[PDB]
RNA sequence: AUGUAACAC
RNA sequence: UUCGCCAGAGUACUACUCGCAACUGCCUAAAACUCAAAGGACUUGGCGGUGCUUCACAUCCACCUAGAGGAGCCUGUUCUAUAAUCGAUAAACCCCGAUAGACCUUACCAACCCUUGCCAAUUCAGCCUAUAUACCGCCAUCUUCAGCAAACCCUAAAAAGGAACAAUAGUAAGCACAAUCAUAGCACAUAAAAACGUUAGGUCAAGGUGUAGCUUAUGGGUUGGAAAGAAAUGGGCUACA
């Protein structure tokens, strides 16, 4: 994609090579915030439209105790929230997407519809994704089932620090009066 | 139509069921006929497993009725039969030892072989082609074959018949026409077949 | 003749005939109008025209804890209860003749810059009375069905804005004109623009642009001299909060494109923060009536470079010959300096 | 809507007691079928839709299965599926689809250690085994499914199913297992029934277009039908009617091994005709062993039959032709 | 299209009592009769007096309860007394009610010559089966 | 092959 | 950076000029007069003797049976005819209002009569007077077709459209279909049902009515009469054996 050129290190024999250094300083800024908007008690999304992994962000989400949309995308879920969901629904504070691009290539409605409801969204973009819409993309590979598990882990790890962190600077707060 | 698509048509002949443990695979369909507990239509008011009875002579007394008159029907099929047995037993009585040898006396094989040669090998069908209707020879299903033979026999002995000469012993003399190839039933499907030969060239429009 | 009569809805349906075929497809409205008036209002249930006078429906049970007796009124008594009964009736024609006055935001017919005052609170409490909604085109748009034939759809185009700097458009579409408004006010405050104001009054630099086959061509004024536009223009300023600007538009004068062209450029619009933050400069304004004193409106935070900007003799500038026309002079027609109302 | 949920218990209960008192029977014994023969005596509705007559029940049975609240008072959703829309379905798949992963590494583990120990238990066909029917599991679900859902949902059981089998994962599966009823079309075979010295007589009514026949027949006599207090010979003068007289005896070979005497009312010869041939088709059961009685069933006899003439429809004639149609 | 004793589909808004969101095919399927007695029964008489002195009921019951009558009347006959049972808002006193009870009973009493039961139920407003 | 001449949001 | 063109449409690749081996020719090329449009691209229906698939189950052909159109009679229309009703009058009129005309019905016609003239009252009754192109009430038709539609949301604008199940913007309360109910046991079949709309489809003459017309008459009563077939045609009954 014409957007991926500034996050393309070079091109190894037709392949597209990532440079890890833009991607590891574009993801410690994207954990960070994640771990912030846990930290601030925030509703944070898992959307990865891929039937090879689904399971796995579902479990993920389980273990992590926030909330994940792996199956299909309903087209005024996060638009029309109230119709689709209930009276009063409070909408999601932050979607990370794992995989930006559906199954017949088109980029994610949840992107357009997150960038209409003004909601922060983190997105593993790969070569062929469109970085543009997503405040907080990170450049890297979402095929690999090795990197899609390591990225799984480390959301894992960022949303477990950031809620036990809260619950003792809370004890903290506590034990001052 | 009472009867729904899971009835089926029921199996009246006796020697089917009298006789089942020398053959496998009609078994075999039986066993499936009785454990898919499927629903059996109730039997028809005209078929009886009577050895009486003949197929092709029912058809023959459905097709004799006008109206609703079966017994109407079935008497002159009844008197056709006897005139066609009383008129061979005549013309056994009057001959020689050959000719009485030669003579069959039966009315039903008398019947049987009458439509066998009576029924029309070939068919016509029209077609529309260029804004005109030609005539084309089609090889015909067997029921057609026997229907069209069938309703040839009743069309002649009602129309050309005389209003003296009754309708059993008139369709006697035809039966024994067709039976002796002389008959005027047996001319007109030879005219069919003269009709399809000169419109043989147009089989191709098939 | 008393089982022969009916029952006064029935007899109402059938008078105004407001299911005929006539109202259907549009073939009405040529000499039609029947008006519904409820006849049921003004009874007092016991009351008669003889007169009759009743201890449980006209007049209460108990007087001085004693029963009363059936009575009747004195015929004078009648007139004078018959009388108020039909003042009655002129007050209530006389209320229903009273027709209230339409105010006129363009012409006398048109919807166009007519108000509709605050828009509806949303689902989550939220109330707006700071914003007003105004109507820029009414247009009734048909269209062609298997069954009923022509089916007329009525779109209209509404701006929201507070006047505070904060401003929308959107468009509605409905079968009845109540519905598009009210579907063009609720979709109106989804879509919401900020635009930056210099010094609250004006916008900061001459913006001119084509959006699809609209050239708009908006100018910064002074203080004094307000709003010279299209009245569009005018009224998307007006919610805007926009008080002095200068506005030639050319080309096609549609109402949607003419709005989206006009958010979209001043969307587009650069700020002096902006434009000294992308220069690290120092941006100066020189004001004609200060005389030289050198007004600094915005300074560049950060590291401020000390090159000076490359001064070109001959600057490369797109420049309208219009706009050159109008500084030279040249410009003879008689309806640029017609002196109209106010703004 | 849960408070209306208990407060409709309560006064059910209440109601449930004066309904008791009301008919002075024991109020703890007093039980569904009580009510609704209690509701059915003191208030007497005829109305020909069964769900429009009045009824007092558990209020769980009457009122719909609802949603619970989905939330939260900070607005945080209970479950970690509720912004897919459908959380209850989506979270069966995802259970299922663990299992099925689960069964997977354990049949994986299983073969690396050399040991089958788990046998095929999808064929529960002799009891007679169905799914969900697709109404069902929205009822289980409480909450609307579509057919491609379903479709899916039941492949990934029958993915699971036809692997080896955990015993919790047989008994998750078998929630969703239906039983059908007993599916046979055997006949009850009626007994001989004995009568003052008489030996092997027995009973048979038809039906069939308006004409109702009994026919009583005896296995110690020979062959002769007496209809009516006439001869069958007299009183069928058509040899088509004396045919369907015939038939079943003559299939049963057993044409002059039976006496019988019939009664048969309304309709025409040949109505008459086919109701007593399948009274004696049906009263001949109890002579006659099991495989020629299902021998009887394909031939046709023991089945009514139920064309019955169709009611005149107004603006026809015969209740298929209509009125001569013009075209102009 | 079939007409009769229908309601007609607007946008979805008005509101409907059950005897109205029933079309006449459902009389004695779903909803009832709102009158029953003896004449119109195999082998009795008397049906058309009958019939007339149900429409007089109608009429003069919707007359003489004014916009607080809400629906059809129940028009029982049992051994020659007529049982009128009503559902009426509550829109006049009951002062009111009871004045037009008593003189409903002793004028239908003295002009049909029998004896006269009012039954009411009064009630907020009016009872919604379906839409609104 | 053809079917003219008074439809209104 | 240049060159040639473009000033509403028809008149008009035209009239009159210049030039040309062209003489029914080519190039250049207006005006009088008329109109408020002439135009380019699209959106949705409709239509197609345009093409490709799947079909028709009394429905088109292949094909089955019984009839009509030929005769007599009954009955309803169309035409003439009388002083002598009205409505329907392609499918969706034609033994249709009428499951019903010797007087009554009866609204028609000819003679006569009565004008607070059915009622508790009314400067009021009463009208089968006109408009079904004002209507309600009751229906026909598409139609045993499956779609209609309130309230939201999206489209680099939006005339309008809104689906891909290994799912790419659609949720959708509801009405139809379906399900249920009746033909006294299931099943099938029949009946019943069939939304929103189309035909300004039928009905001011079942009844009420808005509007427009009468009030010694377009109203209210009595008596007597309503013909007929030159002709054509629809549906039936009886036959022609
Ligand atoms: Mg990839
Ligand atoms: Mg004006
Ligand atoms: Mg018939
Ligand atoms: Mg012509
Ligand atoms: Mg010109
Ligand atoms: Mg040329
Ligand atoms: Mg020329
Ligand atoms: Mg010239
Ligand atoms: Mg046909
Ligand atoms: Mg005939
Ligand atoms: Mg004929
Ligand atoms: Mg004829
Ligand atoms: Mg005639
Ligand atoms: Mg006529
Ligand atoms: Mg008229
Ligand atoms: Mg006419
Ligand atoms: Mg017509
Ligand atoms: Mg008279
Ligand atoms: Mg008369
Ligand atoms: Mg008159
Ligand atoms: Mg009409
Ligand atoms: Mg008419
Ligand atoms: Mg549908
Ligand atoms: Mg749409
Ligand atoms: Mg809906
Ligand atoms: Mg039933
Ligand atoms: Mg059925
Ligand atoms: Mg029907
Ligand atoms: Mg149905
Ligand atoms: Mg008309
Ligand atoms: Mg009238
Ligand atoms: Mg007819």
């Amino acid at each position: 994609h014409r957007f991926m050129e500034p996050y393309l290190f070079g091109s190894r024999l037709g392949q597209d090579i990532i440079d890890l250094e833009q991607t590891a300083a574009h993801l410690q800024l994207a954990l960070n915030f994640t771990a912030h908007v846990a930290y601030r008690e925030g509703i944070i999304l898992f959307v990865s439209r891929h039937r090879q992994f689904a399971h796995l962000i579902e479990t993920t989400a389980r273990d992590c105790g926030e909330y994940a949309h792996t199956r299909y995308f309903k087209g005024g879920l996060l638009t029309n929230a109230p119709l689709l969901l209930g009276p009063g629904v409070r909408l999601p504070d932050l979607i990370i997407f794992l995989h930006t691009l559906n199954n017949v290539f088109e980029p994610h409605v949840a992107v357009r519809d997150a960038a209409k409801m003004n909601i922060p969204t983190v997105g593993i973009v790969d070569t062929n994704c469109n970085p543009a819409l997503i405040t907080y993309p990170v450049p890297g590979n979402d095929d690999s089932p090795p990197a899609v598990r390591l990225f799984c882990r480390l959301f894992q790890v960022a949303i477990s620090r950031a809620k036990e962190k809260r619950r003792q600077v809370e004890a903290l707060y506590r034990l001052q009066g | 139509s009472r009867y729904g698509p899971e009835y089926k048509d029921p199996q009246i002949d006796k020697e089917y069921y009298r006789k089942p443990l020398a053959e496998q695979t009609e078994e075999e369909k039986y066993e499936r006929d009785f454990k898919k507990t499927q629903l059996i239509k109730a039997a028809p008011a005209t078929k009886t497993s009577s050895v009486f009875e003949d197929p092709v002579i029912s058809k023959f007394t459905n097709m004799m009725m006008k109206g609703g008159n079966k017994v109407l029907a079935r008497s002159l099929m009844t008197q056709t039969l006897e005139a066609v047995k009383r008129k061979q037993f005549a013309k056994y009585h009057a001959a020689s030892a050959e000719e009485q040898a030669t003579i069959e006396r039966n009315p039903y094989t008398i019947f049987h072989q009458a439509l066998k040669n009576c029924e029309p090998v070939i068919g016509l069908v029209p077609i529309l082609k260029g804004g005109h209707f030609y005539q084309v020879p089609v090889p015909l299903a067997d029921r057609r074959r026997r229907f069209l033979a069938m309703k040839w026999m009743i069309a002649e002995c009602r129309e050309k018949k005389h209003r003296r000469v009754l309708m059993p012993e008139k369709l006697s003399q035809e039966l024994l026409e067709a039976f002796h190839n002389q008959g005027p039933v047996i001319k007109r499907k030879h005219d069919m077949h003269k009709m399809a030969e000169a419109n043989r060239a147009l089989a191709h429009y098939r | 003749s008393f089982f022969t009569k009916l029952t006064a809805d029935e007899l109402w349906k059938g008078a105004l005939a407001e299911s005929g075929a006539g109202a259907r497809k549009g073939r009405g409205k040529r000499t039609k109008k029947k008006r519904r008036k409820d006849l049921n209002r003004g009874q007092i249930i016991g009351e008669g025209r003889h007169g009759f006078l009743w201890p449980g429906l006209n007049i209460p049970l108990m007087r001085n804890g004693a029963v009363q007796t059936i009575a009747q009124r004195s015929k004078e008594d009648q007139e004078k209860v018959e009388a108020d009964m039909v003042q009655q009736r002129e007050e209530w024609d006389r209320r229903r003749k009273m027709k209230v006055k339409r105010e006129r935001g363009w012409s006398g017919n048109t919807w166009g810059g007519v108000s509709l005052g605050p828009p509806d609170p949303g689902p989550n409490g939220e109330t707006y009375d700071d914003f007003d909604t105004r109507i820029l085109e009414v247009r009734n748009v048909f269209n062609m069905t298997a069954k009923e034939g022509r089916k007329r759809s009525v779109r209209v185009l509404v701006a929201v804005g507070n006047g505070k700097g904060a401003a929308g458009f959107a468009i509605g579409k409905a079968t009845e004109r109540a519905d598009a408004f009210r579907k063009a006010k609720n979709r109106a405050v989804h879509y919401l623009h900020y635009i930056e104001r210099y010094e609250d009054h004006t916008i900061y630099h001459d913006i001119s642009l084509k959006f699809k086959r609209t050239h708009i061509k908006m100018k910064k004024q002074p203080r004094g001299y307000g709003l010279h536009c299209h009245r569009a223009i005018m009224t998307i300023c007006r919610l805007i909060g926009i008080k002095d600007l200068y506005a030639k538009v050319s080309g096609s004068v549609n109402m949607l494109n003419l709005t989206r062209g006009l958010f979209l450029g001043l969307s587009r619009q650069e700020t002096h923060q902006q434009l000294a933050d992308k220069k690290s400069l120092h941006v100066v304004e020189f004001r004609e009536e200060c005389g030289p004193l050198p007004i600094v409106v915005a300074s560049p935070q950060g590291a401020l470079r000390k090159d000076p900007e490359p001064e070109d003799e001959v600057p490369d500038i797109t420049l309208d010959w219009e706009d050159v026309k109008a500084a030279q002079g040249m410009k003879r027609s008689v309806w640029s300096g017609l002196k109209r109302a106010a703004t | 809507t849960v408070d209306f949920i208990k407060k409709q218990i309560e006064e059910f209960n209440i109601g449930k007691r004066h309904l008791a008192n009301m008919m002075g029977e024991d109020p703890e014994t007093f039980t569904q079928e009580d009510i609704d023969r209690a509701i059915a005596y003191l208030f007497p509705s005829g109305l020909f839709e069964k769900r429009a007559r009045p009824i007092m029940k558990h209020p769980e049975e009457i009122f719909p299965k609802q949603r619970a609240i989905q939330w939260g008072e900070d607005g945080r959703p209970f479950h970690f599926l509720f912004y897919t829309g459908k959380q209850s379905y989506y979270s069966l798949m995802h259970d299922t689809y663990g299992k099925l992963l689960d069964v997977e590494k354990h049949h994986n583990q299983l073969r690396a250690k050399d040991l089958l120990a788990e046998k095929t238990k999808i064929l529960k066909d002799p009891i007679g085994s169905r799914w969900l029917i697709k109404e069902e599991l929205e009822e289980m679900l409480v909450e609307k499914l579509s057919d491609q859902d379903y479709a899916q949902f039941i492949r990934l059981l029958e993915r699971l199913s036809a692997l080896p089998c955990g015993a919790t994962e047989e008994d998750f599966v078998n929630r969703f297992r239906r039983s059908i009823p007993i599916q046979s079309k055997k006949q009850l075979i009626e007994p001989l029934q004995y009568d003052e010295q008489g030996m092997a007589f027995s009973r048979g009514e038809g039906k069939r277009k308006t004409a109702k026949a009994e026919v009583v027949v005896y296995g110690q006599g020979s062959g002769r039908i007496d209809v009516n207090g006439v001869d069958y010979l007299l009183y069928f003068p058509v040899t088509q009617d004396r045919e369907q007289l015939m038939f079943p005896l003559h299939f049963l070979d057993r044409l002059g091994k039976h006496d019988m005497t019939c009664a048969v009312s309304g309709g025409g010869r040949s109505a008459q005709a086919g109701a007593v041939r399948l009274a004696m088709a049906r009263a001949l059961c109890s002579f006659v062993t099991e495989d020629e009685v299902e021998w009887m069933r394909q031939a046709g006899l023991l089945t009514a039959d139920p064309r019955v003439r169709e009611r005149k429809k107004p603006g026809q004639e015969g209740a298929r032709r209509k009125f001569t149609w013009k075209k102009r | 299209k079939n007409r009769a004793a229908r309601v007609r589909v607007s946008k979805g808004d008005k509101p409907v009592t059950y005897e109205e969101a029933h079309a006449p095919h459902y009389i004695a399927h779903r909803k009832g009769w709102l009158s029953l007695h003896t004449g119109n029964l195999d082998g009795e008489d008397h049906a058309a007096e009958r019939t007339v002195e149900d429409v007089f009921l109608r009429k003069f019951m919707l007359g003489t309860f004014p916009g607080c009558l809400a629906d059809q009347l129940v028009l029982k006959r049992r051994a020659n007394q007529l049982e009128i049972c009503a559902l009426v808002l509550r829109q006049l006193p009951p002062h009111k009610f009871y004045f037009l009870v008593g003189y409903s009973e002793t004028l239908l009493s003295h002009f049909y010559k029998c004896p006269v039961h009012l039954h009411l139920q009064t009630v907020p407003s009016k009872v919604v089966y379906k839409y609104i």
